[PDB]
RNA sequence: CAUAAAGACCAGGC
DNA sequence: GGCAGTACTAGTAAAGTACTTGAGCTT
DNA sequence: AAGCTCAAGTACTTAAGCCTGGTCATTACTAGTACTGCC
């Protein structure tokens, strides 16, 4: 049929309920156990819904097919099939309407905010209880405590009466029709901004976001009350027995039978037609009946005998109160599926799978029944259902003719990224295991000791052919995460190919190629009789490749034959051998990138098959078996062991003699063993590359197969050091290895580190889909739909250097992203009007780094499209190497590329524990090479002491040559003296910086005069004497040594000019008021003229740090779920000058003085926080202050929109880049908008200031009024950063946020607004069961085929349509 | 009965007996669990009890958990360790004098280990009475120091008390990392009785004690003269009277032949005593599910050759020729129960 | 051989060289001198492939001692019919390299084999021997689960396994975001509708595949019906709206 | 072609 | 022959987020 | 006296796949009724 545009959710009306429903259900009449025919006109009826049998009547008058259309005369019942009983509906006329508890027990009360009653209190007072018939009137201004009084002015206490305000909900409609809404609603926009009492504006700003939902295109408030109860479908609740005398029925059979027996009781017992003040007893029973259909558990559950479990309500099937939400997303059982063991198919290719042959007898049978009638196996369709359903030995031939061109769906259950479900052709293989391709085994985090996978069967020819060009594994060779291929030649294939291009060593080991040139023939010809060349060293004497293996087979040559045959085996089945030269050991994953970029994908398939065969086949031809004698012990091992064991005796004698202390021996015992593994390590890796090069254990770790630089050292030499389960290091090193006699003690020590890795994956192998789930729930509506937008608003500046991992890294963040404008940084390269950059362009953006500070790039987080993201701002990453195509769910492939590398991360606990590091500094900066000094964010000035003194910390002191390359990375603290400035050339081995690692001098930046401020003898200052200077000077007392009353007094050397006014710092509006800490050195008089750079005070001691950076999956849960870190850094609320307050060992202070207030802006700093701020130039707002993380909520408030979108996508990469996984910036940014999708505007343009609405609608509102025409409006905002557990909790859709346990507050929000749910997302399209938009479902994907016969065929009616 | 049956079937602490192996049986009874009733820690915590403590030296083998959903939660119990009387584990230590090692053993408490220094099992000893070199490395309670022979008070019994019976059968445990010694101890936990049982070509000294000490090998009650031998029974004619070929105080022995265990396997007991063999109290009479004569024989010995064959042995795959299925060398017996419980009907 | 550098388990190569040199270390002792006691045909060929390499005086010889002696100098190690090895105090590389230069046939562990496929003179003599391997049991997980047409539940329309009919694979949520992560629009659509849930899809599909043509395009699913009737009976209402 | 429920808890593979 | 007792059988007793809210401090 | 914001107090949260195994019990207490024994 047609493509459905969108669905619309609204409240049910009886003028609409009686449209799809016919008849009237009056009694609880079900189908008896004997006959299936309907009994009476109840829930199961033939006049209402339909008959049961084919053509028979209820009475039994006419049963023959003679009367098929005409009804009977005495009892006219039209008869059809029993299918029409399912679709047709009936409605139950309830005499009194009832409430919907989703609109009641929910905290945003829909009848408490709009209609000003208590939101929780009066609902637990009126509804179930006995308070009786407020609307309107003229008795009581007070509107809260209902009985007695209650709207608008008469009379409170004693007796009064026994005002609607009724129990239940038959007249809450009458509250919603009058409370007087006009005295509750034009007047809302005046009471907020006009009246100065903010109690009236903080009570009335909450109650418009539900008030204006009914004023707009949504419905009226008078339909929240359930009047008419629609029935449940008849065949949806069958009543068949289970076995013998037991039953398995739904829990709705006990609940629809009660509501109908509590309906006519109010009609005719109760024949009145009374005032409503009389009756109580029925709606206390009927409302009790319908509440079990609404919700059980929020006040009172509904239980059965010997069952302390609530009855399974209609909401409890969705939200899962009993724990069946963990069963709904556990999966729906596939009718065409199987499971068996997995194994390896080498000769199997990337197009095919090898599955067992008995499973195909069962799972493939509906395709067999349509094949048996053409052949001589079976005759009809009925007799074929009792032969092919079992073990049959004839169907073996006729099964394979269907599976010529019908691939299936392979399925491994850790379906993390895109390639968790792949498509392959079935090959019928004997045995019980499925065959898995070895290149595929990098996409499947698995091994072959017990892993078991699943399989599925594609049914229609529509879904069959998309399992060949879109789902097949060798089509999508690239990762969703980055541009690197996941599928890669891993271990056995690279062993023979790695050994193939090698050269043995007796004397000489160069590389040689002679197919082609002529000089190396005569050059390497005469060596066969000499010592330079043999039968395995530098020889080749022949023209071409062909007879070189002829000469090599007859024992004359050994080497450069595998290099000669490798150069023609792989490029014979594929042209373009100009790229087919770099195999290597680290270029094994790079060939599947550049061979896809230069050549096509059909090159890549057979290109992987040739390398597959010549890789896995010749590894047995080499036969690289590891033995015990292959692990060559270095000769330098026992000498370093003998030197390390002879020093602990001397150091122990030093401790016994008593001339030394414990501290200077304890660090020596660990020093002589901490450097021994470095000296013995730098003795097997250089021994086997010069003597044997053909060693098995050396080549299987030197190559990319499976090797690390730490697991080989544990066997070969000595495993160095093992730590405690806390993290503190063990003072006793271990010296025996896996090769020698390893005692019980060192094996017992190794278990302390062996328990972390396997106990890490203990509870991490019960469960694998919530780090995926909580990140795909938020960004599910991210679909590529691009119509030539090209936006410029919200342009993002990218810093040339990232925020920082430890103290000062050097990395770049741009990959495959479009450019914003014309930027000419290189001398040869140039980026034009917006173009998708390559992987080569990040090296051009990283090369000229001393000229660029902001890379102009269009971002994902700022785009005009409300639901989706355009093709330009997103990039290239779809499945493959070219541009993104239309219709891609770029939000789920982004989040699942974050869920997959989190498996290898260290999981200790979700909220930060600790680590261990050491802070050190040296005042010895000596440049190694030549070049110039590059300085950034510094204000150098020459003082009166003749020293070029800086005024800033975090100064980038790097050696930048004439080509602009980072060669050094040094740290310059505050108060340093540079020998040369910015731009001056230096020489090799020259000191360019020198300071004191004892003093951080308080150094000024402006000139003028020094005025004594808040310094009184006996309160803050006291005449003391230093220990190094010797000059008696005025010394400020500490914070704890001060007298009573001087706790608020802060001393200051206030800098004034000659006129007495305040001297502002150049750049900002900050007065120069530097505070003097306690125990400072003030060698300066009063009123004397100073200069910019003069030392005011000094800091005698330095401390701080020792507890720092988290790392791991706990930081992933810390950054995606925006929470409080373990190490908070008090970020500066105002941007300006910074200067230390105190320096005492107890507490350190920090004060900023913006314009007027100086002293109340104090920030306390403990000794754990490492001080990263200086006493000089202004800092930005939101800048870091300590060695710790930041809060994403406050840095959102302070710095701006270029901060949280670049701090949350960079710091999460500081975790994954440590383990080695490279995740692109494109796949983190689509969830940053979804945490930013709601905010709060400050200027009312269309709605009020506190709304909390979405921002993609507000971007159009500021777009059309400011950009095009008609009175531009400054509709600015204030952003709101949330967590992913709350940003997905309140969405636009109602089934997108129904993946939580809070389905009460969402369905009412999508219910009262009348919100048309345009199903853009794909998550919101599987639960509803409709057609996927991203594939063939988008409206651009509409076309039809045409051949030449059906091209000349419609030419005849259009000539026929011409008249004579 | 309503409180003791609830622990017997529905409890966290009590699970099904793993009977695919007598070694799996003996590692199942001697098992620790960190999870019990609700009055203790939960499944979600445990990161201070999974990690082994340095006092646990020769008292629990720290690598004896199964590999799967729970690592470090089980941690089964070592060889010479034993709950003595009141819950206090007391592992044996050889009481050694000044220079002569006395063959007696003593059960030392965990708080009493900190009061004496104990020597090690990797030291060379001639028979029981001499000491090779005056400086030998020793451990007091976790720290390392060099002591002389006059200071040594206690000594370890052997290098076997540090491991469990799943790891004492592991030959080269000093050469393997613990990360795969855990699974190497769990391969014996998931074994199966094969047809052609073959004892390992490397012996340890524990393959013969599991069959005798557990309920695996039939042990006679009193020695006599064997008169007849069958597969289902072994009749023993014990001469309680004057010696005659006329029969005597017969103790018939029923050998459980072919029944179903918990792990869908079979427990077999094949006789070995021939006609006319006087048995001793303690002599073997029949075999076990995998035992050859009295020793444990889980798997087999086949010709191995380390080579990447062609692709197939990619991660953890095992390749084998056509001969392995032509003979019934790994053909095991799998027994499945089809149980169905009787009820009533409406008619 | 690549399971050795990553998974640090060199002791299986210790057992491989050991089971290779079982003819020449300590099964050297009980294999022949005790006995070929049951078989009188091995006491002619095995008696000369034994003394050609291995000549340690700790390890006792055939030519001095008869059959009845070892059946007195090796009654002490009869329980060790092959070699004996304790856990952490066992073999040593100074003893292994001393007892493997002995052991017939090779020297230092490695020997030139021949390929079973190519045949030729095999480069780099390899570590071979007799490893004591172990077969794991066959739990019912390893039994093949084959389901095409079984029963369905009452309150839901999901399949069900059990005694006769086998269990069906559930289609979990990460499996939904894989085909959802793909451009395949109809496979995931029929996966939750025609496979599992719809009573109108599994019947019409099975009636059209047996004809030879395609199955009818999916209309209403059963999740849309059941969830929709869960919505309609409450105060809210969901209604499908056309173009 | 129709029947073997649902749920709880435990064990197991990775 | 009638009444009462009793047995059988069918209904039936870690560690965080947001969010609230009470209280302390100013026009 | 109104009121305005701020901080502690509080309730509530969701617990990283799927897969089979076996098992185990679907409730034991109260009320009415019918049967049987005794007076
Ligand atoms: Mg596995
Ligand atoms: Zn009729
Ligand atoms: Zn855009």
């Amino acid at each position: 049929t047609e493509e459905f545009d969108a669905i619309k959710i609204a409240l049910a009306s009886p003028d609409m309920i009686r449209s799809w429903s016919f008849g009237e259900v009056k009694k609880p009449e079900t189908i008896n156990y004997r006959t299936f025919k309907p009994e009476r006109d109840g829930l199961f009826c033939a006049r209402i819904f339909g008959p049961v049998k084919d053509y028979e009547c209820l009475c039994g008058k006419y049963k023959r097919l003679k009367h098929r259309g005409v009804i009977c005369e005495k009892c006219g019942v039209e008869v059809t099939q029993t299918k029409v009983r399912r679709e047709r509906m009936g409605h139950i006329e309830l005499a009194s309407p009832t409430a919907h508890i989703w609109f009641l027990k929910s905290l945003p009360s829909r009848i408490g905010l709009l209609l000003d009653m208590p939101l929780r209190d009066i609902e637990r007072v009126l509804y179930f209880e006995s308070y009786v018939v407020i609307e309107g009137g003229m008795t009581n201004l007070e509107r809260q405590q209902i009985l007695t009084e209650e709207q608008y002015l008469d009379a409170l206490e004693e007796f009064g009466d026994e005002f609607d305000a009724k129990m239940g909900a038959e007249a809450i409609q009458a509250l919603l029709k009058s409370m007087d809404l006009e005295q509750e609603c034009e007047q809302l926009r005046e009471e907020l901004n006009e009246t100065n009492s903010e109690t009236k504006r903080k009570k009335l700003t909450k109650r418009i976001k539900l008030l204006e939902a009914f004023v707009q295109s949504g419905n009226k408030p008078e339909w929240m009350i359930l009047t008419v109860l629609p029935v449940l479908p008849p065949d949806l609740r069958p009543l068949v027995p289970l076995d013998g005398g037991r039953f398995a029925t739904s829990d709705l059979n006990d609940l629809y039978r009660r509501v109908i027996n509590r309906n006519n009781r109010l009609k005719r017992l109760l024949d009145l037609a009374a005032p409503d003040i009389i009756v109580r007893n029925e709606k206390r029973m009927l409302q009790e009946a319908v509440d079990a259909l609404l919700d059980n558990g929020r006040r009172g559950r509904a239980i059965t005998g010997s069952n302390k479990r609530p009855l399974k309500s209609l909401a409890d099937m969705i939200k899962g109160k009993q724990g069946r939400f963990r069963q709904n997303l556990l999966g729906k059982r596939v009718d065409y599926s199987g499971r068996s063991v997995i194994t390896v198919g080498p000769y199997l290719r990337l197009h095919q799978c090898g599955l067992p042959k008995k499973m195909a007898l069962e799972l493939f049978k509906p395709f067999i029944y349509g094949k048996l009638e053409l052949r001589g196996l079976a005759t009809t369709i009925k007799a074929a259902k009792k032969m092919v359903e079992r073990e049959e030995a004839v169907v073996w031939d006729i099964l394979d003719e269907v599976i010529r061109e019908h691939p299936v769906l392979l399925n491994r259950a850790p379906t993390l990224h895109r390639l968790g479900i792949q498509a392959f052709e079935p090959v019928l293989i004997e045995g019980k295991a499925i065959q898995l391709h070895p290149l595929v085994c990098a996409a499947y985090n698995a091994d072959f000791d017990g892993d078991q996978m699943a399989v599925h069967v594609p049914l229609t020819l529509e879904a069959q052919l998309e399992a060949r060009a879109l789902m097949m594994s060798t089509n999508n060779i690239l990762s969703p995460a980055n541009g690197e291929p996941i599928i890669v030649p891993s271990q056995d294939v690279v062993l023979g190919l790695y050994y193939m291009t090698r050269d043995c060593v007796n004397a000489k080991g160069e590389g040689m190629v002679l197919t082609g040139p002529k000089e190396a023939e005569r050059l390497y010809r005469s060596g066969l009789a000499s010592l330079h060349a043999r039968v395995k060293v530098r020889i080749t004497e022949y023209e071409k490749d062909a007879n070189g293996e002829l000469v090599a087979k007859t024992s004359l040559k050994d080497t450069t034959v595998g290099r000669a045959i490798l150069w023609m085996i792989v490029p014979k089945g594929l042209p373009y051998s100009i790229v087919n030269q770099a195999l290597g050991k680290k270029a094994i994953s790079k060939m599947l990138n550049t061979c896809y970029r230069i050549l096509g994908l059909k090159p890549t398939v057979i290109f992987a098959d040739q390398i597959m065969y010549t890789g896995f086949a010749y590894a047995a031809r080499s036969g690289a078996s590891v033995g015990i004698d292959d692990m060559v012990i270095p000769e330098k091992k026992h000498e370093i062991i003998s030197e390390a064991e002879a020093e602990v005796a001397e150091i122990q004698e030093q401790f016994q003699s008593g001339l030394v202390t414990a501290g200077e021996r304890y660090n020596k015992v660990i020093d002589i063993w901490a450097a021994a593994n470095d000296r013995v390590s730098k003795a097997m890796m250089d021994n086997l590359q010069t003597e044997v090069s053909f060693n098995s254990i050396y080549m299987m770790a030197d190559s990319g197969a499976r090797g690390s630089a730490a697991q080989i050292r544990q066997l070969a030499g000595m495993r160095g050091l093992m730590a405690k389960p806390d993290g503190s290091i063990i003072e006793t090193p271990i010296t025996a290895n896996f090769r020698e006699g390893l005692n019980v003690l060192q094996y017992f020590i190794s278990t302390h580190g062996a328990r972390k890795g396997l106990a890490d994956t203990a509870l991490k192998t019960a469960n694998s889909g919530y780090l995926t789930r909580r990140l795909v729930d938020v960004a599910q509506d991210l679909v590529v739909t691009e119509d030539d937008c090209g936006t410029h608003e919200g342009i993002m500046m990218t810093p040339v250097i990232e925020g920082g991992d430890v103290k000062e890294p050097l990395r770049d963040r741009v990959l495959g992203r479009v450019t914003a404008e014309d930027v000419l940084k290189p001398g040869t390269a140039d980026i034009l009007v917006p173009r998708n950059t390559l992987l080569h362009e990040q090296w051009c953006d990283l090369l000229e780094e001393n000229s660029v500070d902001a890379v102009k790039v269009r971002s994902v987080v700022s785009c005009d499209t409300d639901f989706g993201v355009c093709a330009h701002c997103y990039g290239r990453d779809l499945a493959r190497g070219h541009i993104i195509n239309k219709g891609e769910a770029i939000g789920v492939i982004a989040a699942q590329s974050i869920g997959e590398p989190g498996t290898q991360l260290t999981m200790r606990t979700f909220h930060i524990g600790g680590a261990a590091s050491r802070a050190a500094a040296e005042s010895s900066i000596q440049v190694k090479n030549k070049g110039s000094i590059k300085l950034s964010n510094v204000k150098s000035v020459v003082n009166s002491s003749g020293k070029l003194v800086i005024t800033s910390r975090n100064t980038e002191l790097k050696l930048i040559d004439e080509f602009g390359r980072t060669k050094e990375s040094y740290k310059v603290p505050y108060g340093a003296v540079l020998a040369k400035g910015d731009g001056e050339q230096v020489a090799g081995g020259e000191t360019v910086a020198n300071w004191d690692p004892h003093t951080m001098p308080v150094i000024t930046e402006v000139s003028g005069f020094v005025r004594f401020t808040d310094m009184i003898d006996g309160q803050t200052i006291t005449r003391q004497t230093d220990e190094l200077t010797g000059l008696s000077s005025l010394v400020v007392l500490d914070s704890a040594e001060r007298t009573a009353g001087g706790k608020d007094l802060r001393p200051a050397l206030k800098i004034v000019d000659a006129q007495g006014n305040d001297v502002l710092i150049p750049g900002t509006d900050m007065p120069a008021q530097y505070f003097l800490p306690g125990k400072a050195i003030v060698q300066l008089e009063d009123g004397v003229q100073i200069s910019s750079g003069d030392t005011l005070a000094r800091i005698p001691q330095e401390s701080g740090g020792t507890k720092d950076i988290t790392g791991g999956l706990p930081r992933v849960a810390d950054l995606f779920e925006a929470r409080r870190p373990k190490e908070p850094a008090i970020l500066a609320e105002i941007s300006g000058i910074v200067s230390f307050g105190k320096e005492t060992k107890g507490k350190r202070r920090l004060v900023i003085t913006p314009v007027d207030g100086s002293d109340p802006y104090e920030e306390m700093i403990p000794k754990w926080r490492q001080l990263n701020v200086f006493e000089g130039e202004r800092v930005e707002r939101g800048d870091v202050i300590s060695d710790g993380p930041e809060a994403p909520h406050d840095i959102l408030r302070l710095r701006g929109v270029h901060a949280v979108t670049r701090y949350i996508v960079n710091e999460v990469q500081d975790v994954y880049r440590l383990q080695g996984v490279k995740i692109n910036d494109k796949h983190i940014e689509v969830i940053v908008r979804q945490m930013l999708r709601k905010a709060t505007i400050v200027n009312a343009g269309s709605s009020d200031f506190l709304e909390g609405e979405q921002v993609e609608y507000s971007r159009v509102k500021i777009a059309n009024r400011e950009l095009e025409a008609n009175g531009k409006v400054g509709a600015t905002y204030s952003r709101d950063l949330l967590g992913i557990t709350k940003a997905s909790l309140a969405t636009e859709s109602f089934i997108s946020a129904a993946s939580f346990q809070e389905t009460t507050r969402v369905l009412t929000e999508a219910a009262v607004a009348g919100k048309r749910d345009e199903l853009r997302g794909l998550k919101e399209n599987v639960i509803v069961g409709r057609l996927i938009p991203a594939g063939t479902g988008y409206a651009y994907h509409q076309d039809r085929m045409r051949r030449r016969a059906a091209g000349e065929a419609p030419a005849a009616p259009q000539v026929t349509a011409e008249d004579a | 009965s309503a409180a003791v049956k609830e622990f017997f079937g529905s409890s966290q602490l009590s699970q099904f007996m793993v009977q695919n192996n007598p070694l799996s049986e003996i590692t199942h009874k001697r098992r620790i669990s960190a999870l019990g009733p609700g009055g203790l820690t939960r499944e979600r915590a445990g990161f201070e009890v999974r990690d082994v403590h340095p006092t646990h030296y020769g008292r629990v083998c720290p690598i004896e958990t199964p590999e799967g959903p729970n690592i470090g939660l089980i941690n089964s119990l070592s060889v010479y360790a034993q709950t003595n009387e009141y819950g206090f584990l007391e592992t044996p230590y050889r009481k050694v004098t000044d220079g002569v090692v006395t063959d007696e053993i003593h059960y030392l408490s965990a708080i009493e280990e900190g009061n004496y220094v104990i020597a090690q099992a990797n030291s060379n000893l001639d028979e029981e009475g001499h000491f090779v070199e005056d400086l030998v490395t020793c451990r007091s309670k976790g720290e390392s120091s060099l002591f002389s022979r006059d200071q040594v008070d206690y000594m370890d019994v052997s290098t076997q008390q540090v491991v469990s019976v799943g790891a004492s059968l592991i030959p080269f445990l000093e050469h393997d990392d613990a990360n795969r010694a855990l699974m190497g101890a769990n391969m014996q936990r998931q074994a199966v009785p094969t047809l052609r049982a073959d004892k390992p070509l490397v012996g340890t000294g524990m393959e013969r004690a599991v069959a005798v000490d557990s309920g695996v090998t039939a042990v006679a009650k009193r020695g006599g003269v064997v008169q007849y031998v069958d597969a289902s029974r072994i009749v023993i004619k014990v001469n309680e009277d004057e010696m005659y070929p006329g029969e005597a105080g017969i103790d018939i022995y029923n050998l459980t032949k072919y029944t179903r265990s918990n792990q869908n396997t079979c427990i077999n007991q094949m006789p070995c005593v021939s006609l006319g063999e006087p048995v001793e109290r303690g002599d073997v009479l029949a075999d076990g599910p995998s035992t050859d004569l009295g020793e444990l024989a889980l798997g087999q010995n086949m010709r191995v050759a380390f080579m990447p064959w062609n692709g197939y042995n990619f991660e953890d795959s095992i390749l084998v020729s056509e001969r392995v299925v032509q003979e019934d060398r790994f053909t095991t017996i799998h027994i499945q129960e089809l149980a169905c419980v009787s009820r009533d009907t409406k008619l | 051989p690549l399971g050795v550098p990553s998974r640090m388990n060199i002791g299986q190569i210790l057992e491989t060289h050991l089971g290779m040199a079982a003819k020449g270390i300590g099964d050297k002792i009980n294999a022949m001198l005790k006995q070929q006691q049951e078989v009188a045909k091995l006491r002619e060929f095995i008696q000369r492939a034994y003394d050609l390499g291995a000549d340690v005086r700790q390890k006792v010889d055939l030519s001095t001692f008869s059959d009845e002696e070892v059946m007195r100098l090796a009654e002490n190690l009869r329980k060790g019919m092959p070699i004996a090895t304790p856990v952490f105090d066992g073999a040593k590389e100074a003893e292994i390299k001393e007892l493997l230069k002995l052991g017939d046939l090779p020297t230092s562990g490695q020997i030139r084999l021949y390929d079973g496929r190519t045949g030729e003179q095999f480069e780099r003599p390899v570590t071979v021997g007799y490893m004591y391997m172990l077969k794991l049991n066959h739990l019912v997980d390893d039994k093949m689960h084959a389901r095409s047409t079984g029963s369905y539940s009452l309150v839901t329309q999901q399949p069900l396994g059990g005694k006769a009919q086998f269990g069906g694979q559930r289609f979990g949520e990460m499996e939904v975001w894989a085909l959802e992560a793909y451009g395949a629009a109809y496979t995931l659509q029929e996966m939750l509708t025609v496979k599992s849930d719809d009573v109108n899809g599994r019947t019409k599909m099975y009636k059209n595949i047996v004809d030879g043509n395609h199955q009818m395009e999916p209309g209403m699913p059963e999740s849309f019906n059941v969830l929709l009737k869960e919505i309609r009976s409450l105060g809210i209402n969901i209604e499908l709206e056309d173009e």
